[PDB]
């Protein structure tokens, strides 16, 4: 049901893409059911995973980037 | 991926070749930029963050109570 | 050897009363803590909600056996008394219980065992006493980082800079040097709508919640006005015994309006004659209030009215005020009348709020009146009771002076000092000395657990410490480790541990001299 509200908070957000945030918090919980096994804490197992989200959005930083390649080429023909 | 992320952190390169992504109409690996694929950085980011609390609300769960 | 048989097993009865009672603060303990874990309960109606909170969990329940139904009230009791913590009392009640079933199993009896809590809680007070470290309510300083730390654990960390200060101010008006009970009823928080959280007011006289006329000729505002709490209900004549009104023409039904009318005008003019400018209407759903024929009436009189006054209110006003509720318009006096400065309808953004200033009575006692306000509906409404704990935190500061830092370093020195005062005592109480100390012992042990810590590393470092070091040892979640607590200004109030092993001597001997179960109807 929370899956089921997940979807619900990212329509009114973004709009698209329930599809991708439901299979990642799907494997989340399987890697997640595995440390258990592994005597790990799940209050650990939640700050860890926190804590790997702010880097992941610091990191998407030296991912994206603004609109290039729109001069002396054309990548966005391929999408016509 | 783990190649090209090599000599980039270093500032140092002969050339660099990331951003390869999965061409599933070809099937082989091509540059998205190039080939044209693109997502807005809002969808990816809040995509994880929303991902990430509905992970926690499950894992914070250690009773359920059933009438 | 060859004992007692007792062939009759009452002894099933407090053995299933433990377990079913250790059964309840099993899944507290997971709550415990700001790091624990929720927990889901599915009501009876089949909704399905989630929570942290163990007051809630419990009272949500839905808990069937009686001795299951005790712990509610502890909670309750626990409430009362500090407002916050009551997580930590249920889990202190459920070891307590688990020691006392080790007791049974070594052939003590439970009168004994009750006895033996008696001595070992009210001594562990003594102790609790001997660590206290003394406050004063002179200094505000103190009493600000006590509430803007403890609110630090809200979903609003920023606006509590300046939430501290006038909570602190508005129980100092309350917190006057000498005093036993100090009463939070005293000040009301009153929340509307519009506005930041920035924006708060501690208003020197009772506050409203409720507006003006709407009608025709509302006044809204009246200065030097007398106020008093109406119980009557103004109303066109109803007679409840057999009436008769028979009209054959049409100047008679003007007749009947002119004479509505005119026992509206009477009742109006009872009121004039005592010069009272503003009336209080006790809320009535069964009929209308007052007709609005008597508010055009006392609207040319120049009389602000105010209706729909809940009984929470009137019990209120006639503390600060001064006032006394008048039942009919026959017992209708200037004795039983205020005296107001001013009575004005505050409008901030549409809010239109009523507040009454200038009480100069003499039964004037410590009530205070606080406006909150707010964007929100959402926001107004946990900021409010978010001020109630911090309220509740200076009221034990004003009932038992002195806090202690908490995170399980106020439980340690208990349990290392009745650790040694276990040799020191005789016979059978000796050994229930050691299982009462041992029992403290699961609060520190549990926050550990919840942080994700290490359960052995942790207990053992912080009593590692402490035989040196004494109240500054304990569990720091910020630092995901064990440090000073009071440098990370966590500080636990000593009335909130006073009372917690209070209700937990009462409850354990409340349930242990319970030896049996009847149907009695």
């Amino acid at each position: 049901k929370i899956l089921v509200e997940l979807a619900q908070q990212q329509d009114r957000e973004i709009g698209d893409g329930t599809t991708s945030v439901v299979i990642i918090a799907s494997e989340l919980l399987k890697r997640a059911n595995e440390l258990v096994k592994n005597k790990i804490h799940p209050t650990t197992i939640i700050t860890g995973f926190r804590v790997a989200l702010r880097e992941a959005i610091r990191f998407i930083n030296e991912v994206l980037s603004t609109s290039v390649d729109t001069l002396g080429k054309e990548t966005l023909i391929n999408i016509a | 991926h783990a190649a090209s992320q090599m000599a980039k952190p270093e500032d140092v390169k002969r050339r660099s070749y990331r951003n390869y992504g999965l061409d599933l109409i070809r099937g082989k690996i091509v540059d998205e930029i190039h080939a044209g694929v693109l997502e807005p950085t809002i969808s990816k980011v809040k995509s994880l963050k929303s991902a990430l609390e509905a992970c926690v609300a499950i894992l914070r769960i250690d009773t359920m109570i059933t009438v | 050897n060859a004992t007692f048989k007792n062939k009759e097993k009452p002894q099933e009865v407090r053995k299933a009363n433990i377990i079913a009672a250790r059964s309840v603060a099993d899944a507290i303990r997971t709550s415990l803590g700001p790091k624990g874990m929720d927990k889901m309960i599915k009501t009876s109606r089949g909704e399905i909600i989630i929570s942290n909170d163990g007051h809630t969990i419990l009272k949500q329940m839905a808990i069937l056996h009686p001795v299951a139904r005790m712990l509610v009230e502890v909670s309750a009791a626990q409430d009362s008394e500090a407002g916050d913590g009551t997580t930590s009392v249920v889990i202190l009640t459920g070891a307590l219980l688990g020691a006392a079933e080790r007791l049974l199993n070594k052939g003590i009896h439970p009168t004994i065992i009750a006895d033996s809590f008696q001595s070992a809680a009210k001594r562990s007070v003594d102790i609790l006493l001997e660590m206290c470290h003394k406050v004063s309510l002179s200094d505000r300083e103190q009493l600000v980082r006590a509430a803007s730390t403890s609110l630090s654990s809200k979903i609003v960390s920023q606006y509590s800079s300046f939430l501290a200060p006038l909570a602190v101010d508005s129980v100092l008006k309350i917190s006057d040097e000498n005093s036993k009970n100090v009463d939070l009823n005293d000040i009301r928080l009153v929340k509307k709508v519009g506005g930041t959280i920035d924006d708060t007011e501690m208003i020197d006289g009772v506050v409203l919640t409720q507006t003006a006329i709407k009608s025709a000729g509302g006044p809204t505002r009246k200065e030097k006005a007398k106020i008093g709490l109406i119980q009557f209900q103004i109303s066109p004549p109803k007679p409840d015994t057999e009436n008769n009104i028979i009209v054959n023409d049409y100047r008679q039904m003007d007749k009947i309006l002119k004479e509505e009318r005119a026992y509206l005008l009477n009742i109006c003019k009872k009121i004039k004659k005592a010069k009272c400018n503003v009336l209080l209407i006790q809320k009535s759903i069964l009929r209308d209030a007052v007709n609005d024929l008597a508010l055009h009436f006392l609207s040319k009189l120049n009389i602000m009215v105010v209706k729909d006054i809940e009984r929470e209110e009137i019990e209120f006003l006639s503390k600060g005020l001064g006032c006394k509720p008048i039942a009919d318009i026959e017992l209708f006096t200037e004795d039983r009348l205020g005296s107001a400065d001013l009575v004005e309808e505050i409008d901030s953004d549409g809010s239109k709020i009523v507040r009454v200033t200038g009480i100069r009575n003499n039964n004037a006692r410590p009530t205070v009146s606080v406006v909150i306000r707010g964007a929100n509906n959402m926001i107004i409404d946990e900021t409010e009771r978010s001020l109630h704990d911090a309220l509740c935190v200076i009221r034990c500061l004003v009932k038992e002076r002195g806090l202690i830092a908490g995170g399980g370093a106020p439980e340690i020195e208990i349990s290392r000092r009745l650790s040694k005062e276990a040799r020191s005592m005789e016979g059978v109480q000796a050994f229930i000395w050691q299982e009462f100390a041992s029992a403290l012992e699961v609060i520190p042990t549990t926050l550990a657990e919840n942080a994700g810590l290490n359960s052995i590393k942790v207990v053992t470092e912080l009593r590692s410490k402490h035989e040196n070091g004494e109240l500054n040892d304990g569990i720091s979640v910020r630092r995901s480790g064990t440090t000073n607590t009071y440098e990370e200004h966590i500080l636990q109030p000593v009335l909130v541990s006073t009372s917690a092993i209070t209700l937990a001597s009462e409850c354990v001997k409340s349930i242990l001299r319970i030896d049996d179960i009847a149907f009695s109807r």
